[PDB]
């Protein structure tokens, strides 16, 4: 998953898309305690929130992310590479998943990870 | 009761919310968090009678 935000500093709002192994993935509220976590594998107010499938299902995968006019617009694609030494030739057209109603300040945004 | 912003650094893009209340500075002397000289509070209220 990926943490979007501005500061992270409850001053300006953030938004935190994040998928596990649940049905209930994705969770946005404003918060400050995530900086850098990983998972163990065994504030103020909520804006919006939003439950659906979960999102990431020779793998290579391929995700574009647009905020227009407020809006957040997420493609996906997922393509079978054969070869794994950088990114392959060909063309591979993504395609519209998910797309979340509001979103404001996205500046700047992480990257989570998962150790053993 | 009712709060409106006339402080802020640059313009507003279109569908966003700004909840956040710092003391706006425009000059070199920084408020700290001090409402003195050159500082200013951007929510004022309306004030209807």
């Amino acid at each position: 998953g990926w943490i979007f935000g501005t500061t992270l500093d409850s001053k300006t709002q953030s938004l935190l898309i994040v998928n596990n192994a649940t049905n209930v993935v994705i969770k946005v509220c404003e918060f400050q305690f995530c900086n850098d976590p990983f998972l163990d594998v065994y504030a103020n107010n909520c804006t919006f929130e939003y439950v659906s499938q979960p999102f990431l299902m020779k793998n290579l995968r391929e995700f574009v992310f647009k905020n227009i006019d407020g809006y957040f617009k997420i493609y996906s694609k997922h393509t079978p590479i054969n070869l794994e030494r950088d990114l392959p030739q060909g063309f591979s057209a993504l395609e519209p998943l998910v797309d979340l109603p509001i979103g404001i300040n996205i500046t700047r945004f992480q990257t989570l990870l998962a150790l053993h | 009761n009712y709060l409106y912003r006339l402080f802020r650094k640059s313009k507003l893009k279109p569908f966003e919310r700004d909840i956040s209340t710092e003391i706006y500075q425009a000059g070199n002397k920084p408020c700290n968090g001090v409402a003195g000289p050159n500082c200013y509070s951007p929510l004022q209220s309306y004030g209807f009678r």
